RNA sequence: UUGGGCUCUGUGGGUGCUUGGCCGCUGGCCAGACCUACUUCAAAGCCACCGGGGGUACCUACCGGUUG
RNA sequence: CUGGGGCACGCGGGUACGCUAGCCGC
């Protein structure tokens, strides 16, 4: 069965369909209605449906205009994305993208997911960017619609990070997060991915409370159990494993540290590498760059929290001094000695007045 | 004037789809025969008007590839360039199936582009359908394999066995085992006339039926091994090819071969013949490979070289042709235009498939998308030749996607129309012309010094006294 | 600049529609085999065709006790017929309603020679005993005639006007006499002022209305008017003639039911030579009637044979009959001109079908495509050996096969006997007259 | 192939798309799906020393 | 079905016009590309089996912007030789076999309607008027429409034939006999324009056969009224109005309709010195029916109604206008 | 122009948008130098590997410093410019490999 | 011995004695390149695998004739 | 009346519009 096997890769490479009966199937895999109207459905009433939609949800925010020139048109009816050529296909698909970021935030709401159906069954994106939109409806992982999306993806097409919902897809239910966190901890890529779309999302500034809570979530437990399982016993082997955690971790942490538009990813970081300290052995040098990055990049909103991070950062410091600009910053801090009271009231804060008053 | 576009058009309708010069209407002696031979005429001149009024309504496009500058040559693109050129559709279906260990392998597409067929010389058949990239036959088949091909549709295909010839149907089963034209190393199927047509080793050919079964002629074509074998889908005839270097074309309908053109002094390694039904390219075991009118019966340029004496030749839908030599095969656009009355050698191809060690076994066409298998003897592959294939059809004659529906109604189509076997011919519509001496007899029963001499000695060795001699006898006196 | 053939399967269906989209090309590059392939399809279609020669449709009644020797449609109507007995007996059936009597009573004593209908209801008798007029559609039925004459001898036929009340009745003593319904007692009598020799029957024109032909047993017919009140042309002929027609549509143009065993097409303003010869048969024809196309023709012979025709072949189109019916009688269109009656001597009334392979109804789009194409082909093909004869083989009983085959052994003789006299004859300096030129014997006024 | 229609099939008698005149009711398929054999080859070659001793006992 | 075939015929049909377009340089080749799919994929949809009046609707708008287009393409590019014709007829074609497939979307009768009264289709029209008026047998607007364009062009006796039938058909609702009186006062108005027709007894006689109507109501004789006292600028003027209100004043006697009326009836061509005048004698009426027994409230609605629609008439008094004021407020 | 408002938007409404609708989706001094490179020159149509390089079928004998250009572009043919071919503490930190000892 | 087991899958090697990847090779290439020339003379025969008995209307072939 | 033949069918300014009936050009 070897040409066998080799043949059902590119049947798995396959994309656009070729006899009447997948044809007719791909066509009637849809959102809001059933696969039996969705069959004698035509393009035209669901333009008319999720036009109504589009109006709506553009009528609540301003910034779906662009789209509304390039995505939601009379031509964006008659085009066929599979007739096209690759460098085409990039540009369509960093629009949907661009959309995707644009829509997160409402997702709950009946004209969005109207225009997702539009997505669907215009522009195949259940199968073209089953990432991007895997992981932007992701954080919902208790409502029906996201049930519904689990119910028409193609299961050869869901990422190889992604492939946890097998169980939920033979049977139809809302996984929870635990199983979602669970497949974090013994599956870094995941994390990664998710990491990449919220990391994104703040970078183009669409960045929402929903995402934001859900993404500190996700890297709270994620990390916790990463560590749950890293601490071995073994000497070098701790040390070489958090060197692998670091290099896994190393770029969302500092983007979120120092991601300075958005005081909630702020936040998120300070959560996350607090943890990373209070639980994980970690060396001094370690732990006093990120106390450095956290001062690079605070805020006054963030201010006290990043107290707090700093509290836990010099509490389990081993070395009794800090290193120069973080007393710095701290002299840029505005009520030093009442903040300090206060989060002493609950925190312990001795290590970080000692590590200020040898600085 | 402004009626110099409609003329142009009447005299582009009447070469195309006029079918025929054109009836004489002023040599008519009768009124009745006249007037309406007259509203014939006319009627006849609106449909091919009206034909090239609806000439219009093609969907697609024609493909094609210009070279932009100068330096740029079409021969010097590149295929992986292909892909990032043009859509994903067809990069869907540019691909590489290698399979390694059973030997040189044979392909063949399906006359309607669903389906192809796959052949190991060393065992393997499975016919795979590629689009949706799915596989219903495969079977190992063990004895050696010579040939291969489909039926009539995908239901079933044929194949030439170690010693018998095998109808095999589409979920694997063996239909039958046929013992009737043993040691085939050739095999086609007139698709029309509803026929199998098998050539031998030993100079034997048959045609057999497969809607009724029964062979319908077989003939001891007495002179060499066919080296080679194709058939027209014009005439419906067979160009076979000879160890003497000789291409002899056949017909089901007399013993004796129909035509026997003269091509390179070695044996003629391949044939190919165009489908609407103009020419033919050969080429021999005489590294030349060249081309040839059937119409006229005529070689048109001087012969092409090829570096190796090619071992097959695919020509497209289109005036383009793959030529498969060795270890890698090479692509011509336009090696005989319709309407040149003359015709013209051309110093650079259009473009090939190159020479990695992958020694071709053959090459073909799928019909009706424009790309190109190669069998090789490391497996099967396909790329894209944007010229390739026709590119408007007619679901009439075929359609590369039919439902279960048109495929059965197809079916009992055809078998309606199967064409009886006899009708077989140089000139493919000659029904219902008149016979010469059977009409000279009718006439006839209605109205009703120097051969001499040869005829006197021929007629001296009989020896009636043939009271015609007696006359010619005085008569040569007289003389 | 590259760029390739992209079909989508789009383009064969289209999202949200049941239609497979099925588009054509017209490139002869496409579609070979053109000629020989219609040239099967048309065998095919004549194969088909004589799967489907069924031509009976029906027996109406009970039948006559004896056999049919008059019947007559009413012909402005749709569905009455009046069938008369042998035995002086007549009834009339409705067609709808298939199977029982409308109305039914016994009309004379010899055998019923002659019958029609009135112009608005009534109907009429002819026989030997006389000339009688009954109203069959009485709300409550009658037996006894309203109408009656007895004078003028033996009436052979009955002839009936196309708008008006006008009829005529032929006798046998040379004679044709005119009545006018409501205004006549005796009518007019005219005849070719000294002649004696009978007249079988007469039919009114329908194309030219008060005009009148009828036959005369001198092998001879004559021409009549009715303006001008007197015979017109008579002409003489070879051998004896049977019945009269003229064609309802072409008004120049007559045929004549002949004991030549011949329906000859002659035309009124020329009599130099018949139009056409329908040479078709064994037995004497006993009948003739012109489609309302003008384009068809039953004749039906003595023996037992219908056959049908156009107007021009000069041969056999179709042969009918079945061994229940030995000796046709009257042989008459429909209103819709698809179907004929049929009366025989076995005592029936028939219902048949002309080009017997047609099943009626109300088709579908492509039925009648399939059809006409049949017929678009067959024309174009219809002389080779192959579909000719498998288009001309009916099959036929024994007697009269053999009969046939005997006729054209003897005329062979006949044409050989001719031929030697011609060429070992002083004719050899003369003209071969042609046999439409040589149908006619003499004409005369 | 669907089922053919009336006209179809009359027309097409002597059409049948799966044994042949040619083909003696399988006699072959018959024998090695009753035995097992593995080589259609085999059966024929069998079916051959059969004819030969058959024709011998003819000629016997 | 056969809609291959069908669709076959029909684009064969569209096929020569199309040549034209494109031996003009009028239109490219991707460009008659794309008109030819799209004419395809329309003319499919319309002849699937399940269909709808509004994708037949869609076709129509689509061939019409191309006569649309093609035309101002033609007259940029100043040729003279191409016309409309074969446009007109297979739109023509299009509305045929949506008339035959639906016989009851009345809002497409309309459309087809206002396409040939815009494209000069006179005899047509009057012709599918006629065979849709037989179709629907029970709509006012249908008839009044018909009657309405008869008016309009002058053929005051087939007016008559159309409107005459509708009031024999339809007999449940009044709104064809306003408007048909509406339209014969009309006629009258332009008899008297161009100045038995002297009397101008027909709304006479149609009132008295309205009269025992099926819809014989008093606030349908009011609305009467009303589109007897429009344009009131006539002859027999009040005549008809004195004979309305003496007959509804004989048949509903305490009706606040026939109080309504008896308010607001010698204002028949008011607009002056004669304004005012018949203001304070209508006033007077008003007061004497606001005294009277009759349903209060119900005569106050309708007095309110109308009192709106006077100060919203403008060129008044203040003095005027504000005691209409305090008569409103003290309702 | 020469074309009306309304006249395009009649040609969005019935012909099509696909080219404007493509379009909405399609929305340091050398320090050291060489005289040896302008001394030098080579033959383009003679070498058999460069022959490929040229602009025309003109150019045979053609200078150092264009060649070195054509050598250039034949270069960035072959291979596309990166985009690292185009500061913060953890980042300091993350490039430190001091902080990777065993 | 600071966790371990069964079971399955994936990769590479080897399951034979260590001489290049490709080509139009006494040479060239791997970034390739050049692309359609030149022309004196068709071929010697034989062999050639179908299950048996049986029939031969038609077809094929062989042999032996026959008109032209 | 798809019986057949003859006249006209676009854009401008005019005489003229809750409209298009008439003059010449383009």
């Amino acid at each position: 069965s070897s040409l066998a096997q080799q043949l059902a890769q590119i049947a798995a490479n396959s994309r656009s369909s070729f006899n009447v009966k997948a044809l007719k199937a791909s066509h009637s895999k849809s959102l809001i209605w059933e696969p039996r109207v969705a069959v004698s459905q035509t393009f035209a009433e669901i333009y008319s449906q999720c036009y109504e939609g589009f109006k709506e949800l553009c009528h609540l925010d301003s910034r779906f205009v662009p789209f509304d020139a390039t995505l939601f048109s009379a031509q964006s009816q008659e085009v066929d994305r599979t007739q096209m050529t690759a460098e085409e296909n990039a540009a369509l698909d960093k629009r949907v993208d661009s959309f995707l970021h644009l829509v997160g935030s409402r997702l709950r709401l009946m004209p969005a997911i109207k225009a997702v159906e539009w997505l669907i069954r215009r522009f195949r994106i259940h199968e073209f960017n089953t990432g991007t939109l895997l992981a932007t409806f992701l954080p919902y992982h208790t409502i029906p619609a996201f049930v519904t999306l689990l119910s028409i993806l193609p299961v050869q097409r869901i990422p190889i990070e992604y492939r946890f919902l097998d169980p939920y897809i033979k049977s139809l239910t809302p996984p929870p997060r635990a199983a979602i966190v669970q497949q974090a901890t013994n599956r870094p890529d995941l994390l990664s991915a998710i990491s990449r779309y919220t990391l994104d999302s703040c970078r183009a500034k669409q960045e929402y409370p929903g995402l934001i809570s859900f993404w500190g979530g996700i890297m709270a437990e994620a990390v916790n159990g990463m560590i749950d399982k890293m601490r071995s016993g073994r000497r070098a082997i701790q040390l070489e494993n958090d060197h692998l955690l670091l290099q896994q971790i190393g770029p969302v942490l500092s983007e979120a540290m120092v991601m300075k538009d958005v005081p909630g990813i702020q936040i998120a970081s300070y959560m996350v590498v607090a943890i990373l300290a209070a639980k994980g052995s970690l060396n001094d040098n370690i732990l006093t760059a990120f106390m450095e990055q956290l001062v690079h990049g605070w805020t006054v909103d963030t201010l006290r929290p990043g107290l707090v991070c700093l509290t836990m950062l010099a509490q389990h410091r081993s070395a009794k001094q800090l290193s120069g600009r973080v007393a710095k910053a701290v002299i840029k801090v505005p009520d030093l000695v009442s903040s300090l009271r206060d989060i002493s009231k609950e925190h312990q804060v001795d290590k970080l007045a000692n590590g200020l008053v040898l600085a | 004037k402004a009626e110099l576009d409609r003329i142009r058009r009447y005299k582009q309708a009447q070469k195309k789809y006029g079918r025929g010069p054109r009836v004489d209407i002023k040599s008519v002696r009768d009124k009745k025969l006249r007037r309406t031979l007259t509203n014939l005429e006319n009627k006849y001149k609106t449909a091919a008007l009206k034909a090239k009024e609806a000439e219009i309504l093609l969907e697609n496009q024609t493909g094609f590839l210009e070279p932009e500058g100068e330096l740029e040559r079409t021969y010097k693109v590149r295929q992986d360039e292909i892909v990032k050129e043009v859509a994903v559709e067809v990069a869907q279906k540019k691909f590489e199936l290698k399979l390694t260990e059973l030997g040189p392998y044979t392909c063949e597409y399906s006359r309607n582009g669903r389906d192809l067929i796959l052949a190991g010389r060393k065992g393997h058949v499975a016919t795979m359908d590629w689009r949706e990239g799915k596989l219903g036959c495969e079977l190992q088949l063990g004895e050696t394999v010579r040939d291969a091909r489909f039926l009539h549709n995908n239901q079933f295909f044929a194949v030439a066995q170690k010693k018998y010839v095998y109808i095999y149907d589409h979920n694997g089963v063996e239909i039958h085992c046929l013992r009737k034209h043993v040691e085939v190393s050739h095999m086609e199927f007139l698709p029309y006339h509803f026929l199998l047509a098998t050539l031998s080793i030993s100079g034997q050919l048959k045609y057999q039926d497969t809607s009724t079964g029964q062979i319908v002629a077989e003939i001891a074509t007495k002179h060499g091994t066919p080296v080679s074998l194709t058939q027209n889908p014009y005439n419906a005839i067979l160009h076979i090819g000879q160890q003497n270097g000789t291409v002899t074309l056949w017909s089901p309908n007399s013993t004796d071969p129909l035509v026997k053109l003269l091509a390179h002094r070695g044996p003629v390694r391949s044939l190919a013949v165009d489908r609407e039904g103009r020419y033919m390219v050969s080429t021999g075991q005489d590294n030349k490979m060249c081309i040839w009118d059937i119409r006229n019966f005529k070689e048109a340029v001087n012969s092409y070289f090829t570096r190796a004496p090619a071992t097959s030749v695919a020509i497209s839908d289109t005036g383009l042709t793959a030529v498969g030599w060795g270890t890698h095969t090479t692509i011509w656009k336009g090696l005989f235009n319709k309407e040149r009355p003359v015709q013209v050698k051309v110093d650079s191809p259009y473009m090939t498939w190159g020479g990695q060690g992958q020694v071709v076994e053959r090459v073909r066409w799928c019909p009706f998308e424009d790309i190109l298998g190669i069998g090789h003897n490391e497996g099967f592959s396909s790329i894209i030749v944007p010229g390739a294939g026709e590119a408007n059809y007619d679901a009439l004659e075929v359609n590369p996607f039919e439902t279960k529906k048109q495929r059965q109604e197809g079916e009992v189509k055809a078998l309606l129309n199967k064409l009886q076997p006899e009708m077989i011919a140089l000139d493919p519509n000659f029904i219902g012309n008149l016979d010469l001496r059977s009409e000279k007899q009718r006439q006839a029963e209605r109205d009703l010094n120097t051969a001499l001499k040869k005829y006197l000695r021929k007629q001296r060795k009989k020896n009636i006294i043939d009271e015609k001699r007696l006359k010619a006898e005085e008569l040569y006196r007289q003389m | 600049k590259i760029k390739a053939l992209t079909r989508s399967i789009t383009a064969q269906q289209a999202p949200g529609s049941d239609v497979q989209r099925a588009p054509r090309n017209l490139a002869p590059e496409l579609h070979p085999f053109e000629r020989a392939r219609e040239y099967q399809r048309a065998l095919n279609a004549v194969k088909l065709e004589r799967m489907f020669a069924k031509p009976f449709l029906g027996q109406l009644g009970n039948g006559h006790v004896q056999g049919v020797y008059s019947m007559c449609k009413d012909k402005n109507s749709l569905n009455c017929i009046a069938s008369g007995s042998g035995d002086g007996v007549v009834k009339v059936w409705d067609l709808t309603t298939r199977d029982e009597e409308t109305w039914r009573v016994a009309a004379h004593n010899n055998i019923v020679k002659g019958l029609t209908f009135t112009n608005d209801k009534k109907l009429l008798s002819c026989a030997t005993d006389g000339i009688k007029l009954w109203d069959p559609y009485a709300s409550p039925s009658n037996t006894t005639p309203i109408a009656t004459w007895q004078e003028g001898g033996p009436y052979t036929s009955l002839s009936f006007h196309r708008s008006a009340n006008t009829f005529a009745a032929s006798s046998g003593q040379g004679c044709i006499r005119i009545w006018d319904l409501e205004h006549s007692t005796a009518g007019q009598a005219i005849q070719w002022p000294s002649f004696v020799d009978t007249i079988t029957d007469v039919c009114f024109n329908q194309v030219e209305t008060s005009v009148i032909g009828s036959v005369a047993t001198d092998r001879s017919i004559i021409l009549f008017d009715l303006r001008t009140n007197m015979p017109v042309i008579k002409t003489v002929l070879h051998f004896a003639c049977n019945r009269i027609v003229f064609n309802p549509m072409e008004a120049m143009n007559l045929a004549v039911a002949s004991e030549d065993h011949n329906i000859y097409i002659f035309d009124a303003r020329n009599f130099d030579k018949a139009l056409n010869i329908q040479k078709g048969h064994v037995a004497a024809v006993m009948d003739v009637e012109f489609s309302p196309t003008g384009e068809e023709l039953v004749s039906g012979s003595y023996d037992r044979t219908i056959r049908l025709w156009r107007r021009d072949a000069g041969h056999s189109r179709d042969v009918y009959h079945t061994k229940r019916m030995q000796r046709v009688f009257r042989t008459m269109w429909t209103m819709d001109s698809k179907y004929i009656l049929t009366g025989s001597d076995d005592g029936n009334v028939r219902l048949w079908r002309a080009n017997a392979s047609e099943r009626s109804g109300v088709k579908a789009t492509r039925q009648r495509q399939a059809l006409e194409y049949n017929n678009a082909l067959l024309d174009r093909y219809g002389h080779l050996p192959e579909i000719r004869r498998i288009r001309r083989h009916r099959h036929l009983p024994k007697v009269v096969k053999k009969a046939t085959e005997i006729k054209r052994e003897e005329l062979a003789a006949i044409k050989r006997r001719e031929e030697n006299e011609r060429k070992h004859s002083n004719k050899k300096y003369e003209k071969r007259k042609s046999e439409r030129e040589k149908a006619v014997l003499v004409k005369q006024q | 192939v669907r089922k053919l229609k009336y006209h179809e099939q009359k027309l097409l008698k002597k059409h049948d798309f799966i044994n042949y005149k040619s083909d003696n009711n399988h006699r072959d398929h018959d024998v090695i799906r009753r035995y097992m054999i593995q080589k259609p080859e085999d059966y024929h070659k069998y079916n051959r020393l059969c004819g030969s001793l058959r024709q011998f006992a003819h000629r016997l | 079905a056969w809609v291959a075939d069908k669709a076959r015929f029909y684009l064969e049909r569209a096929a020569p016009e199309l040549r034209e377009w494109e031996e003009k340089e009028i239109f490219t080749k991707d460009e008659i590309r794309n008109l030819v799919a799209k004419r395809s994929d329309f003319e499919h949809l319309v002849l699937a089996p399940g269909t709808k009046p509004t994708d037949f609707l869609n076709y129509v708008n689509w061939e019409r912007s191309l006569d649309r287009l093609r035309a101002k393409r033609c007259a940029r590019l100043n040729i003279r030789s191409v016309t409309s014709h074969a446009s007109q007829a297979r739109t023509f074609g299009i509305f045929e076999r949506a008339v035959l497939k639906h016989p009851g979307s009345i809002e497409l009768w309309l459309a087809y309607l206002e396409f040939a009264a815009q494209v000069k289709a006179t005899k047509r029209w009057r012709r599918i008027m006629t065979r849709a008026l037989r179709l629907h047998p029970m709509n006012a607007s249908l008839w009044t429409l018909a009657g309405r364009r008869a008016a309009q062009n002058g053929d005051m006796q087939r007016a008559r034939a159309h409107f005459l039938r509708g009031c024999r058909f339809c007999t449940r609702e009044p709104t064809l006999w306003l408007e048909y009186a509406r339209c014969e006062m009309d006629w009258l108005a332009r008899m008297e324009a161009k100045k038995p027709a002297l009397s101008g007894a027909i709304p006479i006689a149609v009132f008295d056969v309205a009269r025992k109507q099926p819809f014989w109501g008093p606030a349908a004789a009011e609305k009467f009224f009303d589109v007897f006292a429009k344009f009131g600028h006539l002859s027999c003027h009040e005549r008809i109005i004195s004979h309305v209100v003496t007959t509804m004043q004989e048949l509903f006697p305490n009706h606040p309709c026939t109080w309504s009326v008896h308010i607001r009836q010698p204002l028949v061509g008011v607009d002056t010195p004669a304004f005012p005048k018949a203001l304070r004698e209508s006033l007077a009426r008003l007061k004497a029916a606001l005294q009277s027994t009759t349903d209060r409230k119900a005569l106050a609605t309708k007095m309110v109604a109308w009192m709106d629609g006077i100060l919203a008439i403008e060129k008044l008094d203040a003095a005027i206008r504000t005691v209409l004021e305090h008569t409103k407020r003290s309702l | 122009a020469e074309k009306d408002a309304e006249e395009e938007e009649l040609e969005k409404f019935v012909l099509g948008a696909k080219e404007t609708f493509r379009e909405q989706l399609f929305r340091d001094a050398p320090a050291w130098e060489d005289s040896d490179d302008e001394r030098l020159t080579i033959s383009l149509a003679g070498a058999t590997r460069l022959r490929k390089l040229r602009i025309s079928e003109s150019e045979d004998l053609v200078s150092g410093i264009e060649y070195a250009r054509r050598l250039r572009q034949q270069y960035l043919r072959l291979y596309p410019q990166p985009d690292w071919a185009k500061p913060l503490p953890l980042d300091s930190f993350l490039r430190d490999a001091n902080s990777f000892k065993v």
